[PDB]
């Protein structure tokens, strides 16, 4: 349910952190897809979207913003990125024999 | 003074110009007490409409002294990564017209062929002649 | 036996979930996500 | 070996990339629990991506990537490495290291990917400026791969006709590696037991260009052929073009009207 | 579904193809019927 | 579900005309000859599912679930030649 | 549309609708008169 956590995130943000929110939007926008072996993003033109709540997402090329590795997130807009990793589980991939 | 609309046709591929380091402009001060920057190259026709605020850019039409220079350059370059505008590249070579772009975000889509633009950007690039 | 299908495999970053199906001759029956009714989607809540 | 002797399970680790403040496995290595060769067939046969060198390490290391177009630019990348090893190996200026070539094996029956890996073998010669002047290299590289399908299955090709059995064999093996005469000299026993001495390559010489400085070209008088201008159906051609901007390189008018101070 | 694939793209769409496997399965017997008694009918009134 | 795979499997020996067995080819087309494709849809199609699955039954449970598989027939299920493959927004691709 | 059925207007007349729209596009952005109004009262609380 990624959709709906990260626009649930967005919605909250939306105006405490609005400098953070705004230049995070315009330069990643909250949807990004990989085109041959790298990844581009597809910003947003106008400047307020209210991102639609439900999303075809998880399923076909189109992945979610917001939680990318890409350290450009830290460093654009902090108290964001702050979140996103605190999410990421990162405890292993142990295979079944 | 009018239709200064020189004719710059910027090119399609060449947008990404954005992050351009502080676009070139022009500080003034007189005792009118103004805080004037005019904006060289192809940005005359950007205005700071009712968004932007508590960006740098307004906050500093405030400070009554003279304005130093260092603060004009880290407030732009904090001022362009928000502004943007409407593209799209394809296949060949097209040029922009980079007025009815610049519009439409100028006023923040409002006006009906904003509507055919935020729809669908490619109607901006054009051929040869004829951007209209 | 039952758990075959893995949910997801670490970073929420490039997974993107199963896409097998079967084709019958043009129709085509997905397994991960089919909006025929009968599978009811889950209502969960974080009140948990 | 002590280890693999007393747990008896593949061992898998990651490679985190630079930049230390990434942490997603951009891809994994793995290593065989039998060094021989069997084996390694074996585990490449499962783990749907995977590649390997040709170095010896080959018996203690398998790759295993993560996507289907996570191995094109991985293979691009040691393709361009191999291109660079194979010159600095024509003058016999090898490095203090080991390594024949670079190029790597896979059994994705991929048609690109094998049209790639197959294209190769015939283009080492060139230089592509590797990451100095990063470039479409890569995408020339797919589009040259594809623009032979138009000349081996079809006739009317500079085919000249041979480099089709050539070109066959080398996109329908996928297990012999082709070295060119002078490295088939070192790689010698202990890899894949599936090679062959190439030859015959394809003649196309590129130039590569300076630093961002810009080109100059000096159109000639002298030649011996010719080359024909508008369809040979009709009479004046017409190239209505488009034009250049401003904003582009621009236009100078200063006259240097002067040297060192005293022609003033 | 190109069309689709062009504008939103943050929508699902799985609902088309499904509803493209139900029109295909209903429209089968109704064009039987068509095609195997409404052709007669439409001979003798084609001669009325 | 090795049981109902079986069904669905045996159903689909004697209807779909494109689909043989490594051998005979012919008694089969003694077989089929009473089916008379294409004249054979959906409600045909259940027919004969159910009335396999109530002729099986002889220590055997299947009962549960085959009867909430049999209840599920609301998508048209008629089933001609499967084949697994992968897919990407609904463009099947082939066997890589 | 005034002018077009010929109502009584002065030739190229104008109006100020005093809002915005909601489906620019058919995507539904946040309704900037709501910054507007948000914006003021937040400036004029921190003055007092």
């Amino acid at each position: 349910m990624l959709g709906q956590i990260q626009a649930r995130i967005l919605y909250i943000s939306m105006y405490a952190f609005r400098q953070e929110y705004l230049k995070f939007i315009t330069k990643f926008g909250f949807y990004y897809k990989i085109v041959n072996g790298r990844k581009e993003y597809i910003q947003v033109t106008n400047q307020n979207e209210r991102m639609t709540e439900n999303n075809d997402v998880l399923t076909g090329n189109l992945y979610p913003s917001l939680f990318t590795d890409d350290p450009t997130l830290s460093a654009i807009a902090p108290t964001l990125a702050k979140i996103a990793r605190l999410m990421k589980p990162t405890t292993s991939l142990t295979p079944d024999d | 003074m009018i239709d200064l609309r020189l004719e710059e046709d910027i090119l399609t591929a060449t947008l990404p110009e954005f992050l351009s380091t502080r676009p070139k402009y022009r500080y003034a001060y007189t005792n009118t007490k103004q805080q004037d920057i005019r904006f060289q190259g192809p940005m005359r026709h950007v205005r700071l409409t009712h968004l932007y605020k508590q960006t740098k850019l307004w906050n500093l039409q405030y400070i009554e002294r003279e304005l130093a220079i260092s603060e004009i350059d880290d407030a732009l370059d904090e001022f362009i990564q928000t502004f943007s505008l409407p593209y799209v590249i394809e296949q060949g070579t097209y040029k922009y017209n980079m007025l009815l772009g610049m519009h439409a975000h100028n006023v923040n889509y409002q006006d009906d062929v904003s509507e055919l633009i935020a729809n669908n950007p490619q109607l901006l690039n054009y051929l040869d002649d004829n951007p209209f | 036996m039952q758990n075959f299908i893995p949910n997801t495999d670490g970073q929420f970053h490039s997974f993107r979930a199963c896409s097998y199906a079967v084709k019958d001759g043009g129709n085509i029956y997905r397994v991960v996500q089919n909006g025929d009714e009968l599978n009811e989607s889950l209502l969960i809540d974080t009140a948990i | 070996s002590a280890i693999f002797e007393l747990v008896n399970v593949d061992l898998q680790i990651y490679q985190y990339g630079q930049n230390i403040f990434n942490n997603e496995a951009e891809h994994t290595i793995l290593f065989l629990k039998d060094n021989t060769n069997y084996g390694v067939i074996q585990a490449l046969q499962k783990h749907p991506f995977s590649a390997t060198h040709i170095n010896w390490h080959l018996h203690k290391h398998i790759f295993v990537f993560h996507s289907r177009e996570q191995l094109l630019n991985k293979l691009l990348s040691a393709g361009l490495e191999d291109s660079q090893l194979y010159q600095r190996q024509k003058t016999y200026s090898t490095k203090r290291g080991d390594r024949p070539t670079e190029r790597m094996v896979t059994y994705i029956e991929d048609d690109h990917i094998r049209r790639i890996q197959a294209v190769f073998p015939l283009l080492l010669d060139n230089i592509f400026d590797v990451k100095l002047h990063k470039d479409s290299s890569m995408t020339w590289l797919k589009s040259y791969a594809d623009m032979i399908y138009d000349s081996v299955k079809n006739s009317n090709s500079t085919i000249t006709p041979e480099i089709r059995k050539l070109y066959l064999r080398m996109y329908n093996q996928y297990m012999r590696i082709f070295l060119p005469i002078e490295q088939y000299m070192l790689y010698d026993n202990t890899c894949w037991p599936f090679s062959e001495k190439i030859t015959l390559k394809i003649n196309v010489r590129l130039i590569s260009s300076r630093e961002n400085q810009p080109v100059l070209w000096k159109t000639p008088i002298d030649t011996e052929n010719l080359i024909s201008i508008v369809q040979p159906d009709e009479p004046i051609n017409k190239l209505n073009f488009t034009a250049i901007p401003s904003t582009m390189i621009r236009l100078n008018d200063n006259i240097t009207m002067y040297r060192a101070v005293k022609d003033m | 579904l190109r069309a689709f694939a062009s504008s939103f793209a943050q929508r699902p769409r799985a609902g088309v193809t499904q509803l493209k496997s139900l029109l295909t399965q209903l429209a089968d017997p109704l064009c039987l019927a068509l095609d195997g008694h409404v052709y007669h009918l439409y001979n003798v009134m084609a001669n009325m | 579900i090795d049981a109902i795979c079986s069904v669905e499997g045996i159903l689909l020996l004697i209807l779909s005309r494109q689909t043989t067995i490594p051998g005979y080819e012919d008694e089969l087309n003694k077989l089929r000859t009473g089916i008379s494709q294409p004249k054979v849809t959906e409600r045909q199609y259940r027919r004969a599912r159910e009335s396999i699955k109530n002729m099986l039954g002889s220590g055997d449970y299947n009962v549960a679930p085959l009867h909430f598989l049999l209840h599920t027939e609301h998508r048209s299920t008629k089933l001609s030649k499967p084949l697994i493959r992968r897919v990407l927004d609904n463009v099947v691709q082939p066997y890589v | 549309r005034a002018i077009a059925a010929k109502f009584p207007r002065f030739k190229d007349s104008a109006h100020l609708n005093p809002y915005s729209s909601l489906n620019i596009g058919g995507r539904t952005q946040h309704s900037v008169t709501y910054t507007r109004m948000y914006d003021a009262i937040e400036e004029m609380f921190n003055l007092i």
